[PDB]
Order: C-alpha cells, then sequence, then structure tokens
RNA sequence: CUCUGAACCUGUGGUAGGUCAGCAUCAGUUUUCGGGGGCGGAAAAAGAAUAAGGGAAGGUGGCGUGUUUAUAGCCUUGUUGUAAUACGUCCACUGGGGACUGAGGACUGCGGCUUCGUGCCAAGGAUGCUGACAUAAUGGU
RNA sequence: CUGCCGAAGUUUCCGGAUAGCAGAAACUCAGAUCAGUUUUAUGAGUAUGUAAAAUGAGAGUUUCUAGUGGGCCAUUUUUGGUAAGCAGAACUGGCGAUGCGGGAUGAACCGAACGUGAGGUUAAGGUGCCGGAAUGUACGCUCAUCAGACGAAAAGGUGUUAGUUCAUGAACUAGCCCUGGGCGCUUAAGCGUACUACCCAUACCUCACCGUCUGGGUUAGCUUUGAGAAGCUCAGACGAGUAGGCAGGCGUGGAGGUUUGUGACGAAGCCUUGGGCGUGAGCCUGGGUCGAACAGCCUCUAGUGCAGAUCUUGGUGGAAGUAGC
RNA sequence: GCGAAACCACAGCCUGGGGAACGGGCCAGG
RNA sequence: UCCGCAUAUGUAUAAAAAUAGAGGUAGGCUACUCUCCUGUAUCGUAGAAGAUGGGCGAUGGUUGAUGAAACGGAAGUGUUUUAUUGACUUGUCCAUGAAAUUCCAUGUGCGGAAUCGAAUCCAUUGCAUACGACUUUA
C-alpha cells in the first residue's frame, strides 16, 4: 500500500534466487536478554546487534546479479539513484507512473 | 485550482460583484489577495443607474468614494464580518487604485468568471467604477490616469527587453540538435 | 426528453356496440403513462368518451425517419390562458418532430408563461416547400448563403494568467 | 529544495454543516488540483494530516500532527469529506493540510 | 465487551450556574413555559433512559473491574473467586493500620486495589 | 396532516410509515380504494426482479406476530405449508402470479420497510406522477423507484 | 519409593499484557467507476450501400435567366449482404476504489465442497500477521 | 429521581345528573366478529341507502373510576350582504399536551411528528458570497435613470417580443419594461420551461445500546456448570406529552435486628481545576483541614428533601464614601 | 473628619422587521 | 552599556490591448504573413536532503562572501551591471560510502542598575481657567 508501481522497463530478477527472503529472514531478533542484576544496574550491558556479514554478503550477491540488468537498458542506473518528488502543478490523480 | 501565498489580480474589465464574490471566497479559503487597478472595475448598468444608487447611498455611515473603498465595501458585505473569522479574512485583502511599485513588477492574474467580455452581453451599457467615482467625490482620477502611461511605458520597455533577450535562447533552442533528437516526448 | 407516441383507443364493447370505432392520435409525452392520460383527456373533451368505458388498444413510440436531414415543421397549437381560448401556429426548423415540439413548449412557456397541460397540439406538419414557409426567420435559414460568425461563444482553474482571446 | 513533498496540498474549508447546524466530526477538505467529484475518487481513503507547531518542545520536537483519512467526495467541485483522529479545531478554517499518496492503489 | 460510555458529561440542573442558591444536582423542570422542559434547540439535555449504559459493562471501572467496598480483611477474602471481575476499594474511614493489612492480603489474593497507596508511606 | 378517511385506508393497507411498501391484488374494490389515497401513495406494476429482490433483501414474515426474516425455507414452510408454499421461490411465485392463496401469502409478508431513494425523488414529490410529481399510479416506473429504495 | 513447578544453582531452554498504529483474509451495511451477455422496438429508426425518378438554397455545365449530373451532387422511392448503434429491460455474469460496523461467545442449524472424511468452507455476528511504549503512549479535568 | 399509561378541552337535558374520551377489575370468545375504508348490483332519490365481496385487525362486553364541560388559527362549503371590505351558520382539521428541517427572522405556511449513537439516503427548501451544495447544461423574455427576484393599475407607451385574423398593411392575442435578508446580480446570481448533478431534518433504511411491552424456553436441577425460578435465557415490536393515573428507586432524623462493622495509626463535618460509579435522585474514593464519634444491610417509624410564598430569622453587598452634617 | 436611605432578575450604541409588547434580550445591517 | 533570570516544503513566473480582435511582422509609413484558439505552458527538478573522489566535455552556468556603481518615487526598498574571491558544477563517464530506523507513525525575551539625551512638573505665566488640561518664558 505504501508503494507506487511505476511503468518503467522491468529489470531482470529471475536470475537471483529469492527463496532465502522469508518473514523469518527479516524478523527482528527475539528478546532473550541474558544478564545479571549487577550490570543491568549501571547499564553495563551495551547490547548491540549490528548487521552481520552474511547480510552484506547477500546484498552484494543481489547487487552483482542486478547491476548488469540495469546497466544494459539506458537511463536507468541513475534513475534509481534519483528521488521521486512532486513539483508545482503536479496532479497525481492525472499523472501516470 | 492551486493557491499562492499572495495573488495579485488586475481588476481591469472585471465586474464588481463577480470579482468580489470570487475574492471573498478566496479570502475565506485562507489566501492573501491583492487587487490592483480597482478604478478599472465595471458595473452592469448605465451611468445614471448606479449614480442614483450611490446618490441614495450618500443620503444614508462613512461615505467612501475611492474605487478601492467601493470594492472593499462590496467584498466586506460577502464576509462574516461580525465574527473573528470574517475580520481576519478581510485583513488579507489589499485593494488599491493603479498598480503600486511593489506590484507592478509582479505577475497579475485575471478571473474569467468575473470578466466583462465573458459575462456581459455585447451592446450592454456599463459603468466603470473609476469614472463613476470621479464625479461623486474622488479627485485623484486625473493624476492616476496620467501616471498609468508612465507605468505602461516602463512596463512596455521591460517586455521589449525581455522579448529581445528571449529571442537568443529561442534561436539557440532549434540550433541545438538535441532539441529535435529527443522531441518525440512532445517537448 | 419528449417522445412521440401514437395511441389507439376504443370504448369497451357492449350490447349496443358489438364493435366500436378505433380512435388514433399522435401525441407527445415523456413516458407512456403521460401519453395514455393525455389521450383519454383529449377523447373526453373531443368525443365525450369516458375512460371508465374505454380502453387503450395500442401504443407505439415513433422515431423520426430522417433525423439527419434538416426540416421545417409547422405546429398548430391551442392555448389555454386567462381567457382560455387561443389558436396559434408556429414554424420551427430542426431535424426531428420531437425537437420542434420541445422547442415550442420552451418558447411558449417562456414568452407566454404556459404549462404542459394547458397547451394542446392540433397538428404538426412538415413544410416541404420553401414557398409554403411563412415566417421570415425560417426563410432566412433557407437562403442559399447562410453566413454568420459563431454566436454566444463565451470561450475550475480560477485566476487565469493571461487575458482570454475570446475570438478567432 | 524541490526533491521532497510526496504529499498534495489541501485546505480545510469547514466542517460538514447545514445552514445553522455544524458537525465537527467530519471536515470538508479542498484538495488542490482535484476539480470534480470524479477526480476526488483517486484521493478516497488517502491519509491526510494537519501539521502545526506549539510552544512546548514536547517529545524533543516543536511540531505536532493530527492524522485523518479521506472518506467521500463532497459536492461537485472536488471537495472531500475527511474524518480526523481528533476533530479539527474551528480555528483551522482556511489552514493547509497534506494529502499523502498512501494507502496507494496505483 | 469493552467499556463504552454513552455520555461522560454530567447532567447539571438548569440555571444552576446563574444562581449560587441553586445547586447543580439534577432537578426535573416543571414549568410549562420553560424551554428546557419543552426540549427546544440549544438548551441543555435531560436524563433519559436512552442514555443508560450497557448492562454487561454497567458499574465497570475503565479497567473493566467493578469497585467492591472493603472495610477489613474479611471483605478482601470475599473476592478470592472474583479477582478478575472486582477491584477492592478500602473505605475512607478505615485506619492506616487496617489499610496495611488489607493491602498485603489483597496482594496474595491477586486482587486489584483502587486506593492501595492511601495514608501510608514506603520504606524499602 | 392526513385526513381520517385516508388514515383509515392506509391502516387497511398496512402503510403505517413513510416509504413502506406492500403487495396488493389489483381488483375493482382496490382500484377505487387507491383512488382516495392517490396523493399519499405511489404504485405500479412490479416485474419479476422487483418481486424477487424485495423478498430476498427486504423479506420478513409474520410469525407469532413477530417480524421474522425469511432467512430459511423452513420459516416459510412452517407458516404457509398448509397452502403448499414451501420456499421463497414458491412465495415469489404466489405473489408474482397472484395464485389462489395470494391473500395468505401477501398477509404473511411484513410490509416492506424501504429506505429513501438513492438519487431522491423528482423536484416536487407530492404532485401526481402525470404532472411531473411522484404520487399516484406510475405503471412500469415503480420498478425504477424500487431499485433506489432497495 | 512417591509428592512438594518446594530453596538455590543449572538453562541464556520455550511461551510471555495493557494502550495506540498498519496491512491482509472475511461477514454486515453502503457508496462509487468499469468490463462483458442475453431479450425487446418499425425484430429500433438512421446510415454505409443496390438502384429508378424528380426538383432547386441550381450545383456543374449551357445562355443573373432557365437547367436536370454534366467536370458537384441533393431528395424521394423501391432496393444491395445483412446489419450496426442508441434506448428500454434482464443476467442466481464479472472486475476494481472508499467509508462505517465486529453485536454474539464450547457444540448443535440450514447449506456448499468432499469417494467418505474427529475433512474442508466466505454456511446461526472478526479473525489472522505485525509495529511502536513505561522516565511514554492514551485519555480526563 | 426515573420509567410506563394518557385525555377531554362537548353532544343531550340542565350548579349537576350525564354521555363520551382514558384506565382497573369480572368475564366469554376465533367452527367470531368488528371497522372516520372501498365495494357488487338494485332500492329510493353522479351522490344516497341496502344486504352479502375485497382489505386490515381477534373481538364483544358488564361493573366502577380519575381529569375536562373553553377558545384560537382558520380552510372549505355557505347565508346575508355593503360604497367595498365584512358579518352569520355548519363543515373541516390543526394549535391547544409537540420538540425538529425549511420559510432572511417568525405561534400557527411548506416538510416532518422525538429513547442514546455510528453510517447511509432523502423531504420541504435550496447550490454567486455571507452558507453546506453546479458562477451546471439546453431553449426563451427583459435592460427597468424607482427593474426583477416579494389602488395612484384605468390607461398611456415615436417601448417591445412572438404569434392569430383580415389581408399592401391593418388590428387582435399573450407575455415581459417604464410612467401612472444583506452584499451584489443583468445573453442573471431575475422570470418561464426541460434535464441531469449536488446540499441536509429528531424523517426513512442498516447496525449497536437503554428501557417498556408482548410472546417463547428453562427441575429425577445432566460436568456447560447459565436454580438469588424473585434466577437464567431467546425473540419481535415500540419510545412526544399538560391534567390525571400507575410502578420502581435515591436521600434525611430516630427505633428493633445484623455486619464476631469503621474509629485518636483519626469518627463526623467542611474544603478541593484529584479519581471513579449511576440515565438520574445520588453514591464511593485521594489529598487537605479536623478532633470523638459513626455507618452498610433487613425491618419499623416520622416534625423526612425548597429557588420562589411583596415568606421568617440572621449575615452581607451594589447604590457609596454618594445624599448630606 | 463623620456618614446614610430608597431602589436592585440581569446585561445595556442605533436603523428596520420579528404578526401575541417583541426588545433590551431575536433576525438583517450600520 | 553592564548584572541576574527564562530560553513553508519550488515560499519560481511583471507590456498593454480589445473582441464591430489585437499582438508583433519584412521592407521603407506601410504591405502582407505569422501567433492565439489560456499556464496541461515556461523556468528549475539526480547526488547517504543530496557524500567522498578520479576526472572528462565546456574551459561555464549556477550561486555564497565581500568591494562596488547604475536604474527604480506611487508606497522606488527592489531591478540589474558587475569586479573578483571560493565552491556545487548533474554537461558527461566511472570507482567508493549509505543498511539491524531489517513494513507506516515526526542569539531572543523580561527584572534591575551605572549612563546619555529629551519632555513634563518645575522659576513660572495667563495666553489658558470647576479641576483637569493648555500657551510662553528660569
Amino acid at each position: 500500500r505504501y508503494v507506487i508501481a511505476t511503468s518503467a522497463p522491468k529489470i531482470d530478477v529471475s536470475g537471483v534466487s529469492v527463496e532465502k527472503f522469508t518473514k523469518a529472514y527479516f524478523a527482528k531478533q527475539k528478546r532473550s536478554g541474558p544478564v545479571k542484576k549487577d550490570e543491568a544496574f549501571f547499564a553495563e550491558n551495551a547490547p548491540k546487534n549490528a548487521l552481520p556479514a552474511e547480510r552484506i554478503a547477500d546484498q552484494k550477491a543481489v547487487d552483482a546479479k542486478l547491476l548488469p540488468a540495469i546497466k544494459a537498458i539506458p537511463n536507468m542506473k541513475e534513475y534509481l539513484a534519483a528521488s521521486f518528488a512532486l513539483s508545482n502543478g503536479d496532479r497525481p490523480h492525472l499523472m501516470k507512473f | 485550482s492551486e493557491f499562492q501565498k499572495v495573488v495579485v489580480i488586475d481588476a481591469k474589465g472585471h465586474l464588481l460583484g463577480r470579482l468580489a464574490s470570487v475574492v471573498a471566497k478566496q479570502l475565506l479559503g485562507g489566501q492573501k489577495v491583492v487587487v490592483v487597478r480597482c478604478e478599472e472595475l465595471n458595473i452592469s448598468g448605465h451611468f445614471f443607474r448606479n449614480k442614483l444608487k450611490y446618490l441614495a447611498y450618500l443620503r444614508k455611515a462613512f461615505h467612501f468614494r475611492a474605487p478601492s473603498r467601493i470594492f472593499q465595501k462590496a467584498v466586506r458585505g460577502m464576509l462574516p464580518h461580525k465574527t473573528a473569522r470574517g475580520q481576519a479574512a478581510l485583513e488579507h485583502l489589499q485593494a488599491v487604485e493603479g498598480i503600486p511599485p511593489p506590484f507592478d513588477k509582479q505577475k497579475r492574474v485575471v478571473v474569467p468568471a468575473a470578466l466583462r467580455v465573458l459575462r456581459l452581453k455585447p451592446g450592454r451599457k456599463y459603468c466603470t467604477v473609476g469614472r463613476l467615482s470621479s464625479e461623486v467625490g474622488w479627485k485623484y482620477n486625473d493624476i492616476v490616469a496620467k501616471l498609468e502611461e508612465r507605468r505602461k511605458v516602463k512596463s512596455a520597455a521591460f517586455y521589449q527587453a525581455k522579448l529581445a533577450k528571449q529571442k537568443k535562447i529561442a534561436s539557440a533552442k532549434e540550433a541545438s540538435p538535441v532539441n529535435q533528437k529527443l522531441s518525440q516526448f512532445g517537448y | 426528453a419528449l417522445k412521440e407516441y401514437q395511441v389507439v383507443g376504443r370504448k369497451v364493447p357492449t350490447e349496443h356496440e358489438p364493435v366500436p370505432k378505433l380512435f388514433r392520435m399522435r401525441l407527445f409525452a415523456p413516458n407512456e403513462s403521460v401519453a395514455k392520460s393525455r389521450y383519454w383527456y383529449f377523447l373526453k373533451m373531443i368525443n365525450k368518451v369516458k375512460k371508465a368505458t374505454g380502453e387503450i388498444v395500442a401504443i407505439n413510440e415513433i422515431s423520426e425517419p430522417k433525423p439527419l436531414k434538416a426540416k421545417v415543421f409547422g405546429i398548430w397549437i391551442r392555448y389555454d390562458s386567462r381567457s382560455g381560448t387561443h389558436n396559434m401556429y408556429k414554424e420551427f426548423r430542426d431535424t426531428t418532430r420531437v425537437g420542434a415540439v420541445e422547442a415550442m413548449y420552451a418558447d411558449m412557456a417562456a414568452r407566454h408563461r404556459a404549462r404542459f397541460r394547458s397547451i394542446r397540439i392540433l397538428k404538426v406538419v412538415e413544410v416541404e416547400k420553401k414557398e409554403d414557409v411563412r415566417r421570415n426567420y425560417v426563410k432566412q435559414l433557407l437562403n442559399p448563403h447562410l453566413k454568420f460568425p459563431l454566436p454566444h461563444r463565451r470561450t475550475k482553474k480560477v485566476f487565469a494568467p493571461h487575458r482570454p482571446s475570446t475570438f478567432y | 529544495a524541490q526533491g521532497h513533498r510526496l504529499y498534495v496540498k489541501a485546505k480545510h474549508l469547514s466542517f460538514q454543516r447545514s445552514k445553522h447546524v455544524i458537525h465537527p466530526g467530519t471536515s470538508i477538505v479542498k484538495i488542490e488540483g482535484c476539480d470534480s467529484k470524479e477526480e476526488a475518487q483517486f484521493y478516497l481513503g488517502k491519509r491526510v494530516c494537519y501539521v502545526y507547531k506549539s510552544s512546548k518542545a514536547v517529545r524533543g520536537s516543536k511540531i505536532r500532527v493530527i492524522w485523518g483519512t479521506i472518506a467521500r467526495p463532497h459536492g461537485n467541485s472536488g471537495a472531500v469529506r475527511a474524518r480526523f483522529v481528533h476533530n479539527l479545531p474551528a480555528k483551522t478554517f482556511g489552514s493547509s493540510l497534506r494529502v499523502m499518496l498512501y494507502p496507494s492503489n496505483i | 465487551v469493552n467499556i463504552i460510555k454513552k455520555r461522560t458529561k454530567p447532567f447539571k440542573r438548569h440555571q444552576s450556574d446563574r444562581f449560587k442558591r441553586v445547586g447543580e444536582s439534577w432537578r426535573k423542570p416543571r414549568g410549562i413555559d420553560s424551554c428546557v422542559r419543552r426540549r427546544f434547540r440549544g438548551t441543555i439535555s435531560m436524563p433519559k433512559i436512552g442514555y443508560g449504559n450497557n448492562k454487561k459493562t454497567r458499574y465497570c471501572m475503565p479497567n473493566g473491574l467493578k469497585a467492591f467496598l472493603v472495610r477489613n480483611v474479611s471483605d478482601v477474602e470475599l473476592l478470592l473467586m472474583h479477582n478478575k471481575t472486582y477491584a477492592a476499594e478500602i473505605a475512607g474511614n478505615v485506619s492506616a493500620r487496617k489499610r496495611v493489612e488489607i493491602v498485603e492480603k489483597a496482594r496474595a489474593l491477586g486482587v486489584k486495589v483502587t486506593n492501595a497507596g492511601a495514608k501510608v508511606r514506603s520504606q524499602e | 396532516n392526513i385526513p381520517p378517511k385516508a388514515r383509515k385506508i392506509m391502516q387497511l393497507l398496512r402503510l403505517l410509515q413513510i416509504n413502506n411498501g406492500i403487495f396488493v391484488k389489483f381488483n375493482k374494490a382496490i382500484k377505487e380504494m387507491l383512488q382516495v389515497v392517490e396523493p399519499y401513495v405511489t404504485y405500479g406494476i412490479p416485474n419479476h426482479k422487483t418481486v424477487r429482490e424485495l423478498i430476498y433483501k427486504r423479506g420478513f414474515g409474520k410469525v407469532n406476530k413477530q417480524r421474522i426474516p425469511l432467512s430459511d425455507n423452513a420459516i416459510i414452510e412452517a407458516a404457509l405449508g398448509k397452502y403448499s408454499i414451501l420456499s421463497v421461490e414458491d412465495l415469489i411465485h404466489e405473489i408474482y402470479t397472484v395464485g389462489p392463496n395470494f391473500k395468505q401469502a401477501a398477509n404473511f409478508l411484513w410490509p416492506f420497510k424501504l429506505s429513501s431513494p438513492l438519487g431522491g425523488w423528482r423536484e416536487r414529490k407530492f404532485k401526481h406522477f402525470i404532472e411531473g410529481g411522484d404520487a399516484g399510479k406510475r405503471d412500469e416506473h415503480i420498478n425504477g423507484l424500487v431499485q433506489k429504495m432497495l
């Protein structure tokens, strides 16, 4: 509901396997919280869950399999780099995407 | 359609009631409206018709003659001036005779729903507010009717300079091949 | 809009009248219910035939055979006014009989402040001869050289930036 | 700075009302660019907000928002009826509202 | 069956604000000419049976419990089987000694107390 | 502002409320009875769809003097089984074709409590239908009105 | 031997409660666009189109006058293979958008799928998947 | 305090007996009747009446028992009129006991009759602005310098628009203009007609909830446990209200019983922009103040509830630091 | 310096209309 | 001057003029053509809110900062001309960085003082005068 499907030429995505993207893959880590009542006081825990390396590895694999597809068709690499916005006189009910 | 913070309206050829109703609705809509050339407003009816209407008004109050004060009165009657909302809406209206220097360098729009040429039947007598005001007490008609040529001459000179400047880019447009190489998009 | 209905009606048969006469009128009404009521009212005041003893034997809407050909129609009407007795005849140039009757109703209701019930049409005919045209306005419309500019041009998006051209 | 404003400008005209009775629960909103009741069908169900600022820096911020949704068109000229989480104050007649593009069906 | 109130404002007696001698406790107007009795426009509302609240949610506090007045430890133990339906409310004239005993007992019974912090201090 | 003569007739038609509807067998005793209340009612010939959809969406039956909706065929059978009416389609058939037990089938149905028309009436509602109003007989035009009240 | 979820170590095991918000599957009510398909009418009338004749708002030729297809064509008539379309009506045909509501609280019933199913289902009234907060969120005065 | 029922406001004789309207009790009674209703045909004179068909509703009673024994708006039919208005009968309904949308505003005009709400849709009126809603579509009249929107009136119009008749004209017919809510509007934002859109009532529909009424279920009290049978449960309909009638409740002083009740670790009272409960009368509670008693439940009892009485007693204001000494 | 009393439903700018005064109190305006 | 205290979202668009039409038009007063027939246009619009670099094309468009001169009187308060000094330069081609926000929630004011002027009272005055208040002069 929070996305606009534009009519730009489609990218080749059948190559990259997407079976690893499930709801558990994106689910936030469940709360376990192994602590003692000596470091919860004084805030001596510093629990951080920065993104692991395999997530960057998956992102790199997807990027490698997608970049040639967007490079072949012209005017598309920097089109994805740009940010959509509404200017003066833009009527979304009349504009087509 | 769309609103601006300040809208300047050139009241030349606009009917008094039609323009006032549009302006009053815009004022209540939350917009600041400036009406210039208030002396060029038109009223349907002959000269003697609104003459007796204003003469009867003089018989009745603070009688105002200036054309803007006539237009300001017409707009005020179309506002809920007895409440704070109506008073606040009134303060966003600036009606003047002529086009003062802060406004002669700004774009002026017109209201097609109030234009005389699109609302009055051809061959119908009409009374200009500025002419009607001139004989009922207003005494600045001659000096403002003389200064307008000075504004028009300066503005006409500006348009010629702008048009001459535009000719260079216009020629340079078709000069550049990329204008027609990718003109298949309608531009 | 108005529709032209042809309505055929007759009185209920009895011992005195084994077989009655058929009475057919071409009358204009927005719907069939209005046409049937108008037909009975015309019969009651022309033939003194009661609706209770009468029945509608047929009703059919009629379309204009040539709606793409300009024609001149002369309409004979009866006006019921404060005096209640007037005979008038008007000529309208249009493409269908329905349009002329609608134009007549608009004209009389405007000029004469009449109503649908008061106005009754005796006859509508098609003037096929230029010599048979009586009104000067229609004769002008049949002149060989119709030549006039566009009338009543008048042409949300309030606050137009430039002055209208309102011309050629 | 023209790389923002994913929303559409709008104005809070009034509440739904008769000649002498006002109904503050539903508000009449004029979306700019929408000029008829057929174009008002695009904005139905869209989120609309009223954005204002208050003196207190509560939440460590100076801006607060009242959210709402567009329910149905109003009239023939493209005005819409909007129901907000809190009824819009009567002082906001003629104020500005933002009509997002979500929930989007485009 | 969440708690719904058909009305939250009270019903104030007509002209009770104008006159200090007139209390705000509701009194049914008896004057025939009075516009409040005739129920004109703009006038104040009157208690009607339509304003009555749902029988299932009647007498229920905003947390879904019904206030049960308690004066000693015997009253708290009564809510052993109804701790999900009733909250204990200690009376105003129960001393701070008995209030402590009531509050500890209610804690073991799993009974919510509406005014468990009154007339006492804490010391951890 | 209804005369007592018209009030009595409408009570005989079970038209106690505005926008209420009923099925009536059209005969001479009814023709001139409707003539008296013509300014206060509108009526016409229903087609199959009007009859069929009224009994489905707005169909209720008088069971023990109660307004019990016809959500199951057993409701109709338990009240009109003596007349060999066992379903809604049998009830529709009895009403549409005016069968031998039409009076019992019609009196079993509660008066149809319809809504205001979607789109309104004509500009003037209490003139006769012939004069551009909405009162009186309208023949096949009753269906187009029912599609708005359903 | 059983029991005490009994105390603590061991588990860092597994599930985790109140206000708001979002979406998806539904049910009730309702509003608003769209796609098709039957059946009616003069089995629409027109029209494209086969064609005989005629006149002029006389075209084109001929000499503004009169013409009869010329180097335009118009109307009428039967007529060329049939139609198409509009309107009316119906589909227990179908595709979207929006809003309000969620009463009830084991099981029964009427139905539809299903070879039968402690079967499944939109079938005697909402569920599922998530997100945000205690020093805040939400409401009241 | 809430709930439920609910008039009459006038025939007849004549302060009343009445009747009638509205309830209670005692009945019987659908294989029976009743009706501010329409009929069939013929009886009499389109109306009127008739016995027996359509539609709706179950009806008939007997007894006694509160309140009223006027008018107004008038419509319509209608008599006399009399400068002319107007007055006089009956009739018809409404207001009177009735709030709500509109009518610029409005006691009687147009809609519509009312439990608390959500959503939808309308009526009468409306959509230039005030003001929610088309500065919509199509066809016409008029330019009014006293437009129009709501007798000086007969006429005059070298003021017109359309048409009819006789027939170059003549008049006639009908309609607009002149002389005799605000702002504003003029191929309208006036008037007439047609057509789609749109605005919203306490009205209509769907749903939730409150209450009342009506109908049904519920015991070898079944591991569905939901038998305060005075309980539980299912369903449908309805909701103005003066006089009047009938139920159920809230509060106060005292009494019998009870809570093996509350209280100097603070009773009662009082204050409070603390919190909560009940449709309401009211009740519970936090904090503050305070200092000795007090309450819930069952029953009994009464000097038992105030805004009015040019009320009683007391206290205190504006007049006013005025008239003045 | 001393020091009242009567009176007190309540506010209080005008033009028109609100039919039963409507007015001061409503509606439309200044 | 010190002291104390409290701490809008692209804001982009300038002849006049009428419809019984205008605008401008070569040429030298024209002639005739063109344009409209609204701005649905034009100007701007990439960058982890807009990064770091390699650059390249052009060797230049935007601007910041100052030094500026002209023009603008109707209420000029702004239109340019710039001189440079620095940058982004989307003109274009590449290399890095973006994330576990892992599905929406977004100097300024007061109170004090040490100061500098001015005004009133004030020396005053009747010029004004119930009193206020006014006018002159110390």
